[PDB]
């Protein structure tokens, strides 16, 4: 009777806003521990927080906080002022008869706040070829749904946010290529911003 | 320092015996063996305490055996291996004085057991130079890297600016694309971006290299095809700065 349920499998949060990741558990032994583990894309498991059963509900104003309802057997994880480094998979875990029982995880994605959107579709060309081409959709707002391809010979990657680490700059980016295809027609199955820049 | 696992990647043919090895943290006395997939999650397989197994109920009925010959070494053998064995296998360790002790996780081994090695290909790496429209319009320069046509999905992409590895301004796809979206054999593609300022790209004394570490066949494996044997290798593409 040692379970860990993380029902919401995917979560989103706006950068600098607060998200709460849910967890409910069932146990038998009245002396247990509760954990939160972070797993970045590296697949490394890092312990975020750790609570003891018969101890208080903390009066803590840290960025990663816990809501411990022992009577409700709930164990929330709150993340304030979210950052793009927080985007990872989060596992809630129990510690009873079995030393560690994991929930099935929650993929948290942190949406970057793009305040200077310059939607544009650019054409790049190969360093050693400049005849095999790629089309770069970049600098669009974070609410833009870039969707996969329909042709069997055109490939469209999903959007990717990079952090230049200087000027607090961030930008979304999606790539498309096909040996056949033009950039002005690459992302026309995704809803493109009205002011998108086609040089 | 932390929990050490060997190997890190393994790509092998079915029927082979797979040996995973773990070294716990110095002084730790309990050692846990986990498995990860998308369907079953983090799965306990077996865990020791003072080199004695405590719970092995998670061990499959056949082909999985684990042992701890001394206090700083444990092994987990898959014999014979099967395609469904493919997962990320984790080793963890605690002090071993309490069931509630914090578990430290090693980096994990990504094991891919294939049906046969006929479909293994290394990636092709091309770097695409920044649009001059992007330089003109934003005063920034985005480089794009394409690692295409590799199988299986055991690739590590990295950008190396001026001989040293960079992490800032780099976004690589979290998941690759299937070139044939309707094939279990389908080779993969993967894209990356390195955005620097127009000033940095236009300096012809800056060197950009997209490096893709591929994990494939080993020395023991064999090849009966007249194409290059897809061994573990590093395929690179590079570009020099261009003022105009």
């Amino acid at each position: 009777a040692q379970t860990v349920t993380q029902s919401q499998p995917e979560m989103s949060v706006q950068e600098a806003e607060t998200v709460t990741l849910s967890c409910t558990y069932d146990t038998s032994e009245s002396d247990y521990y509760l954990f939160w583990y972070k797993q970045p894309p590296s697949r490394q498991m890092i312990l975020v927080i750790r609570q003891e059963a018969y101890k208080q509900q903390n009066a803590t104003e840290n960025r990663f906080s816990v809501n411990f309802q022992k009577a409700a057997k709930s164990f929330s994880l709150k993340i304030s002022d979210s950052q793009l480094g927080d985007a990872a998979m989060y596992f809630c875990a129990s510690s009873g008869n079995t030393p560690l029982v994991f929930g099935k995880g929650t993929r948290l994605s942190v949406i970057p706040n793009i305040q200077n959107p310059d939607p544009a579709v650019y054409q790049l060309r190969d360093s050693k070829s400049s005849d095999k081409s790629v089309c770069l959709f970049t600098d669009f707002d974070s609410q833009t749904n870039v969707s996969q391809s329909k042709d069997s010979d055109v490939y469209i990657t999903d959007k990717c946010v990079l952090d230049m680490r200087s000027m607090d700059f961030k930008s979304n980016s999606a790539v498309a290529w096909s040996n056949k295809f033009a950039c002005a027609n690459a992302f026309n199955n995704s809803i493109i911003p009205e002011d998108t820049f086609f040089p | 320092a932390g929990v050490i696992q060997s190997p890190r990647h393994e790509v092998t043919e079915m029927g082979q015996e797979v040996t995973l090895r773990c070294k716990p943290i110095s002084g730790h006395n309990s050692l846990f063996w986990y498995r990860q997939t998308m369907m079953r999650g983090l799965e306990l397989l077996i865990y020791f305490n003072n080199n004695v197994p405590i719970d092995d109920s998670g061990m499959p009925e056949d082909r999985f055996s684990a042992k701890m010959p001394n206090a700083s070494f444990s092994t987990l053998k898959i014999q014979p291996s099967e395609p469904r064995d493919s997962a990320v296998y984790f080793c963890a360790s605690t002090w071993g004085r309490a069931s509630t002790d914090t578990q430290y996780f090693g980096p994990g081994t990504r094991l891919t057991v294939l049906e046969d090695l006929k479909n293994v290909f290394p990636p092709e790496v091309a770097v695409f130079e920044p649009s001059e429209a992007e330089i003109s319009h934003t005063q920034k320069a985005t480089l794009v890297c394409l690692a295409t046509g590799f199988y299986p999905d055991h690739v590590e992409l990295s950008w190396w600016v001026n001989g040293k590895e960079v992490h800032s301004g780099v976004c690589t796809d979290p998941q690759p694309l299937k070139e044939q979206p309707a094939l279990n054999d389908s080779r993969y593609a993967l894209s990356s971006r390195l955005r620097v300022s127009a000033t940095f790209w236009q300096n012809p004394r800056n060197h950009f290299r997209c490096q893709v570490q591929f994990y494939g066949l080993s020395e023991n494996d064999e090849w009966t095809q007249d194409r290059a044997k897809p061994v573990t290798q590093i395929v690179s593409a590079e570009a020099w700065g261009r003022a105009d």
